[PDB]
């Protein structure tokens, strides 16, 4: 139920 | 070195809503 | 956290989230103890018994939240880990006995509102806040019972004798340990759950005003249960080694 983070932190 | 000292209660002299309940039981 | 309220804005500042790349979930609570420091619960990383063994790419650590599961733009910074440091003594095949990690991020990450360090305790502070009877605040995302909360939620539980914290229990209890919480009588609720380890326990000085944190959420057993307290890791106890990492690690 996490709102998806920004990729530049993937 | 500023450790602890929140920018939104101590720097401003705001308490939160229960520290008192921790101060008042360092009796 | 059982039987505690929503955190206000800024209210701990340095709270931290334990967060995993994949799938995305919430790991642990954590503190941000300087720029590039973070301080958790070992066994947040490591735990074979339950096959744990995370690494510095397997997390995320995002600084100045309130809600759980919303990426707060603007406002949270998420970093990088450079490298994971635990206690070399860390017990987790009894009792979780020195249940401490380092954590060295990436970058320093910037001060804020929302984003700002505790202060670790000293010799006498820890001498003259360390007292049965005094309260402290524990911080976390975890469960609400024994559900998960939208936002931070906090609660005050006071220091409990080690006697009663031994009597308590059938798992050996040592001196880098203290529990806290209510007695069944003393009517008035709450405690720490699953979820909240590696989150602080902090203690407001009334010498200098500042916040010290003095344990770490370690272990319990059930949440909030008459008769059983939370046990945290007992910080200044294992200042040395942290004192120690940080000048030879940076
Ligand atoms: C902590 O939050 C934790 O590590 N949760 C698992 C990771 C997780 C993340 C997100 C959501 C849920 C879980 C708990 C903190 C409990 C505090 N409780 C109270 N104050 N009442 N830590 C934890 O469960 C530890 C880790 C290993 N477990 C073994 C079983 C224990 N229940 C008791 C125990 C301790 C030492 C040795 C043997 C047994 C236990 O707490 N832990
Ligand atoms: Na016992
Ligand atoms: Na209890």
């Amino acid at each position: 139920d996490f709102e998806e983070i920004p990729e530049e932190y993937l | 070195a500023d450790c602890g000292l929140r920018p939104l209660f101590e720097k401003k002299s705001l308490e939160d809503k229960t520290e008192r309940e921790l101060l008042e039981s360092y009796i | 956290i059982v039987e505690g309220s929503d955190a206000e804005i800024g209210m701990s500042p340095w709270q931290v989230m334990l967060f995993r790349k994949s799938p995305q979930e919430l790991l642990c609570g954590a503190s941000l103890i300087s720029d590039r420091w973070v301080l958790t619960a070992a066994h947040c990383l490591l735990y074979p018994p339950w096959d744990k063994n995370f690494t510095e790419n397997d997390l995320l650590v995002r600084i100045g939240k309130h809600s759980r599961t919303r990426y707060e733009r603007n406002i949270e910074k998420i970093s990088m880990l450079e490298k994971i440091y635990i206690h070399p003594r860390y017990n987790w095949r009894e009792n979780l006995d020195r249940d401490i990690a380092l954590m060295k991020l990436k970058k320093p990450v910037a001060f804020s509102d929302y984003i700002h360090p505790v202060c670790l305790p000293d010799r006498e502070t820890a001498a003259s806040l360390l007292q049965a009877g005094y309260k402290g605040r524990v911080t976390g995302w975890g469960n609400l019972k024994e559900g998960q909360p939208s936002v931070l939620q906090v609660v005050n539980l006071p220091i409990v004798e080690r006697p009663v914290c031994k009597d308590s229990t059938r798992i050996r209890i040592t001196d880098n340990m203290f529990c806290a919480g209510y007695k069944p009588d003393e009517g008035k609720r709450g405690d720490a759950c699953e979820g909240d380890s590696g989150g602080p326990f902090v203690m407001k000085s009334p010498f200098n005003n500042r916040w010290y944190q003095m344990g770490i959420v370690s272990w319990g057993e059930g949440c909030d249960r008459d008769g059983k307290y939370g046990f945290y890791t007992h910080v200044f106890r294992l200042k040395k080694w942290i004192q120690k990492v940080i000048d030879q690690f940076g």
